[PDB]
């Protein structure tokens, strides 16, 4: 059946996507320190296929770790627009989610959402390195439930 | 532990083993068992060409011993 | 089709020769030389010159590398040219391709070309000679005799290249 | 039976680099107390396939300021050069019995650098041109030592034929007669392939990219697979040239097993040094070769021209 | 005198023509200069190999030894003309008209 | 002695590579004249028969030239076997 | 034959991988995804203006030194001669001038990289 | 109470200079760095199997 063939093919692509996420570190504030602890051998982010890779031309997901200051807000959008785009954005910490501690400041945007679309939200201040691992695991589940080929077959 | 590293080597070592075995066996298969004659100099090539003419079947590796003459 | 690769290889040599002689941007000129240089190595290899073929391959590649390594260093144009770019380079280019393609047509259709010298099309496989080479390649022993029969050439070449490093620093030093 | 032979080389080669990326992280992790990929398949035995399949399905894009033609051909240059270079390697019997196999590999390996800056120049990026200009003078200066080291060692061969190394080091490993040249040969191989005492070509710490600046799924995969293939060979070339092995003419499989083992051990050392040393600054890596490697290089050369003459051990030319 | 001789002789002519028509670049000019060297090296190699002039097989080598020696001289001269005048188009060095 | 020994020791400390390279470079030139096997290397190269030993017509009065390859007279290279 | 077939197969294999590289992954691109990468903020306008490096002197001596290695390449077949004394003297002679050129290049600033 | 971290002057005797020269040519501190990376390779990785092995709180 055509639907079955597109079903297996979609799963193959989705497996290839979720099993290789290459974060482009936007290390901004104390949320970045905890994320490096995820890369530390205690949790070993690398072991899940997900390994840190620079050059957003060669990265799949953004991990917004820290406050997003209005001065650098154009930089966040520019590095987001340059990713080969099967692409997702992970927001770490209360500050990146909706402003957090500095929600009422004059120079902190109330959440990274106002600049970029945001996938799974990671709450914390900072979210423990284990909590982020759960977040990345959630994105892998979200990638697993992608029906890109099924929608194309039913267009 | 470190022994978990070995599966990474094994699937590579076998893969790297194939070109050595394939080339060695293909030469033997395509030359009737004997290794492919190497001609680094014109004199070696002259022997090979005379082998092709003498064999009759236009095969250099097909060799005729004493029984060809009588 | 495998009749004789000498003309086919030499043709790409000329077309590559046409390229950088049309004055592109210098970096694209390096590519035009390299294809001619690489296929030129192929021509000499086909003629038995195995060592000399790879010899011009290794030296030139290093030679032209520092060539277009220099062009991007201080000879680059803020808006570089290309094979199409300006009509002058476009005109200089297409002139070369139509020229050579005319001569080969003039070459392969009567086989009695008489431009400057005489050129008759009968096959470069013909000029080969029948005979063995013993257990040594003739070219390798010829260039090996440089240290036995060419002690005079070694002296003048070695001294000139040593002077070559002196001039290069002396010219480039300045002030 | 030649297309089968060629495809019995291309597929194993691309699969060798394929799982070298797995034995990289799984070795790098274990040396930094991590565990490496062990999720995708058992012990990570499927991670590179997951990596590769993603890197041929995620959106590729040429830079807006790129030069399309040179941008596309550079991955062609890198991959074809890497594959074509394995051709004269004398695993028992070489695939192509070149009379001048050594000179061939020197010439094409000197060509694998046209890919790196044609990619850099066409990308029209500030980090691209910097990385391109870093790499070219890096390789060619390291190439002068590469040529002389090969010549000095091969003076005991009597020829440039790769097959004769089997005969040359039949009883004694070549390293025991040229170990001083072996050290600089290994360092230069670390430098031509841009591993990480001198990975400044990538320069991720200071140049973020440079192997592949805006290069994406396909072209990034090539420029990776074109340099990891060089990693395996430059140790296979080191293995064949210095650490010979017994070769029974009737059972070549023993030599292939031994030859593969030496390449595997050498490749691990390439990964081993990669996570044990800092990054050489540009002037340092140039100073190391032009001011310390070359003086020893020429001196040991003169030794190896004279050595066969004083000991009456001129090797046979044939 | 087969057609391969025509190809490289006619090639050298375009190297001569290419050099003698400086359009806007010293670097591209030097390219045509080293271009000439290919045809001379290639033709010379074909000659002494065809004729089995074994002792003369060194001549293409000595050509190359003195080949890059000029090539180095050209770029070194190109270094200063571009350094102190900015670019390498051969038109801005006409101060010696008087 | 004092001037030379101080210089060699000082160079052995600051620039070990240069004093090293100048050593092997120095030895690479002066032993080959001293060593006695250089003449053997010439003899081995001379004794190698790349070309045919073209026969020379026997008009008599050539006692030293052999008539058969197994004849005792002629250049014998049994020294190669011993060496 | 054998060498050209191998050369052909490699370039077809490489080109096919490019073709599936740029066509199998479909594209949803715009003018901001094609912008040159400059670690975030806007580039000031560069990557084609004269970027003058400093190792030009040693870059060009490599070309001179690469010619030395071309001259001394035929050494393996040079040892198979009947006059090694002349061959040894000349072979060391080229090495000496190669060492001499490097030494004189060294002493006069030379390998030092301009500031 | 202060301590001078880097005020070590190497000895100039014939023994010490050779060891430094031996260290230079025959790369030793580089081998010591290599030799210790091998030591960590054979050790016990500290990775915890998330989410089957959650961290200690
Ligand atoms: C030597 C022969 C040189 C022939 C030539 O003109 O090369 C131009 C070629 C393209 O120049 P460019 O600076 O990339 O500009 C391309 C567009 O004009 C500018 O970019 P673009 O986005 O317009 O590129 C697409 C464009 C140009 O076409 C391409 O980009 C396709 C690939 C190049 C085709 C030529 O397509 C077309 O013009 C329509 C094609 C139908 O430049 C080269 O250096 C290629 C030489 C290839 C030689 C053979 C190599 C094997
Ligand atoms: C600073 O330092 C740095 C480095 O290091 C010094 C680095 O390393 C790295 C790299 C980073 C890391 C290692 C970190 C982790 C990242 C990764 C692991 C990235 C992984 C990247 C990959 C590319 C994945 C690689 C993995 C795999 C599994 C690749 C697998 C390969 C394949 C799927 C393809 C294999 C080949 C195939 C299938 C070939 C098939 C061929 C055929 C069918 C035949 C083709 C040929 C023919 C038919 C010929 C006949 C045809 C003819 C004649 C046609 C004729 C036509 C005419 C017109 C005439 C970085 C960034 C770095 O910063
Ligand atoms: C080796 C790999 C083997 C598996 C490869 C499967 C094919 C993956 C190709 C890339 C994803 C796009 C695809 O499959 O179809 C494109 C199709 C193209 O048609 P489409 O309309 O669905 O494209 C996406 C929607 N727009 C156009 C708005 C961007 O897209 C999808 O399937 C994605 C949904
Ligand atoms: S959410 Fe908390 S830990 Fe994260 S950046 Fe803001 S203040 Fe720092």
């Amino acid at each position: 059946r055509g639907e079955y063939v597109v079903a297996k093919l979609d799963d193959l692509v989705n497996w290839a996507r979720r099993s290789s996420l290459w974060p482009m570190t936007f290390g901004l504030a104390c949320c970045a320190v905890e994320m490096m602890h995820m890369a530390a051998p205690r949790y070993d982010m690398d072991r899940f296929g997900v390994v840190f890779r620079a050059s957003p031309r060669q990265s799949d997901v953004m991990i917004v770790a820290g406050t997003l200051t209005n001065k650098m807000a154009p930089a966040l959008r520019k590095v987001y627009d340059q990713m080969p785009e099967p692409r997702y954005v992970v927001s770490m910490g209360s500050c990146a989610n909706g402003g957090g501690y500095y929600h009422y400041s004059y120079s902190v945007v109330r959440g990274c959402d106002r600049i970029v679309p945001v996938d799974i939200y990671v709450p914390g201040c900072p979210p423990t390195a284990e909590a982020l691992l759960y977040g990345i695991l959630q994105l892998q589940r979200k990638i697993k439930r992608e029906k890109r080929l099924r929608i194309w077959y039913r267009r | 532990m470190w022994f978990e590293i070995l599966p990474g080597i094994a699937v590579m070592a076998a893969c790297l083993f194939i070109p050595g075995m394939a080339t060695a066996h293909i030469h033997k298969f395509t030359n009737g068992g004997k290794e492919k004659r190497v001609a680094h100099f014109s004199y070696q090539w002259n022997l090979m060409e005379r082998d092709r003419c003498i064999s009759g079947v236009n095969r250099y590796h097909v060799t005729k011993g004493l029984e060809n003459i009588d | 089709m495998t009749m004789y690769i000498a003309f086919i290889l030499s043709t790409i040599f000329v077309i590559g020769f046409v390229g950088f002689s049309s004055k592109p941007s210098p970096i694209y000129g390096g590519l035009g030389l390299i294809v001619s240089g690489g296929v030129g190595c192929g021509i000499v290899l086909n003629f038995g010159g195995s060592f000399l073929g790879l010899m011009v391959f290794l030296i030139y590649l290093g030679g032209m590398l520092v060539v277009f390594g220099y062009t991007t260093a201080m000879a680059t144009e803020m808006y570089p040219e290309v094979w199409v770019s300006n009509k002058t380079v476009f005109g200089a280019f297409v002139s070369g391709l139509m020229m050579e393609f005319c001569m080969v047509y003039y070459a392969l259709k009567e086989e009695e070309v008489e431009i400057i010298f005489k050129f008759n099309g009968l096959g470069d496989w013909v000029i080969y000679d029948t005979g063995d080479s013993g257990f040594f390649s003739e070219e390798a022993m010829g260039i090996a005799a440089l240290y036995s029969y060419g002690t005079w050439l070694v002296i003048v070449t070695g001294w000139s290249l040593l002077i070559g490093v002196v001039v290069i620093m002396e010219i480039t030093r300045g002030n | 039976m030649f297309m089968i032979n060629i495809l019995s080389l291309i597929i194993p080669i691309l699969l060798a680099v394929a799982f070298l990326t797995l034995v990289e992280r799984k070795v790098l992790g274990y040396m930094q107390l991590r565990k490496g990929p062990n999720v995708v398949g058992p012990y990570g035995l499927l991670q590179p396939i997951a990596d590769a399949l993603k890197l041929v399905t995620k959106e590729p894009l040429r830079p807006g300021t790129s030069s399309i033609s040179m941008f596309i051909i550079a991955p062609i240059l890198g991959l074809s050069l890497a594959l074509t270079m394995w051709v004269p390697l004398p695993m028992p019997y070489p695939l192509i019995n070149m009379n001048l196999g050594v000179l061939f590999m020197l010439a094409m390996s000197s060509l694998a650098v046209y890919s790196i800056l044609w990619s850099g120049w066409a990308s029209n990026s500030k980090y691209a041109l910097i990385g391109a200009l870093r790499a070219v003078a890096q390789t060619i200066s390291y190439e002068v030592t590469l040529a002389i080291i090969l010549l000095s060692v091969l003076l005991m061969n009597g020829s440039y034929t790769l097959s004769t190394l089997i005969t040359t080091q039949e009883h004694i490993w070549m390293i025991f007669t040229s170990w001083p040249l072996a050290m600089m040969w290994f360092i230069s191989t670390l430098a031509e392939t841009n591993r990480a005492p001198f990975d400044l070509t990538e320069g991720e710490s200071e140049l973020v990219s440079g192997f592949n600046v805006e290069y994406a799924a396909g072209p990034f995969a090539m420029f990776f697979m074109a340099e990891y293939a060089n990693i395996i060979m430059m140790n296979a070339f080191t293995a064949i040239l210095f650490l010979g092995a017994s070769h029974d003419p009737h059972t070549p499989e023993l030599y292939t097993i031994n030859f593969v083992l030496k390449t595997l051990a050498l490749t691990i050392t390439f990964l081993w040094i990669r996570a044990s040393y800092p990054r050489f600054r540009y002037d340092q890596l140039m100073h190391l070769l032009w001011k310390s490697f070359l003086p020893l290089t020429l001196a040991l050369c003169m030794w190896h021209i004279s050595l066969p003459i004083m000991t009456a051990s001129i090797p046979p030319q044939s | 005198m087969p057609l391969v001789y025509m190809n490289i002789i006619m090639a050298f002519a375009i190297a001569l023509a290419g050099l003698l028509m400086y359009r806007s670049h010293l670097m591209s000019s030097l390219l045509c200069l080293e271009g000439m060297m290919l045809s001379l090296f290639i033709m010379s190699t074909l000659i002494i190999l065809n004729t089995h002039f074994t002792l003369a097989n060194m001549m293409p080598i000595i050509l190359l030894v003195f080949a890059a020696c000029e090539a180095a001289l050209g770029l070194s001269l190109l270094v200063m003309v571009s350094n102190t005048y900015g670019t390498d188009y051969v038109q801005n060095l006409n101060l010696l008209q008087c | 002695a004092g001037r030379i020994a101080s210089f060699l020791k000082n160079a052995w400390a600051k620039e070990p590579v240069l004093v090293a390279s100048f050593a092997i470079g120095g030895l690479a030139i002066i032993l080959p004249s001293l060593s006695p096997y250089t003449n053997y290397a010439i003899r081995i190269n001379r004794a190698t028969p790349y070309n045919y030993p073209v026969p020379l017509r026997d008009d008599g009065n050539m006692p030293d030239v052999p008539s058969h390859p197994q004849d005792p007279q002629g250049p014998s290279l049994e020294w190669l076997k011993n060496l | 034959m054998n060498i050209m077939l191998t050369l052909l197969t490699n370039v077809t294999l490489a080109s096919l991988l490019v073709l599936i590289a740029f066509w199998l992954p479909q594209l949803n691109a715009y003018s901001e995804k094609t912008s040159p990468y400059e670690c975030g903020f806007d580039p000031m306008g560069s990557a084609r203006l004269p970027f003058s490096m400093k190792f030009f002197l040693v870059a060009i001596t490599f070309l001179l030194f690469d010619l030395e290695i071309a001259l001394l390449l035929p050494l393996p077949w040079a040892s198979q001669t009947n006059n090694l004394k002349t061959m040894l003297t000349m072979a060391l002679f080229l090495l000496i001038l190669l060492a001499a050129s490097l030494a004189y290049e060294w002493t006069q600033k030379g390998l030092e990289w301009a500031e | 109470t202060y301590k001078f971290v880097n005020m070590r002057e190497p000895s100039m005797d014939m023994k010490s200079v050779t060891d430094r020269a031996a260290q230079t040519l025959l790369w030793t501190e580089l081998v010591r760095g290599l030799g210790m990376t091998l030591s960590y390779l054979f050790r016990e990785p500290a990775t915890i199997n998330y989410p089957f092995e959650k961290g200690p709180l």
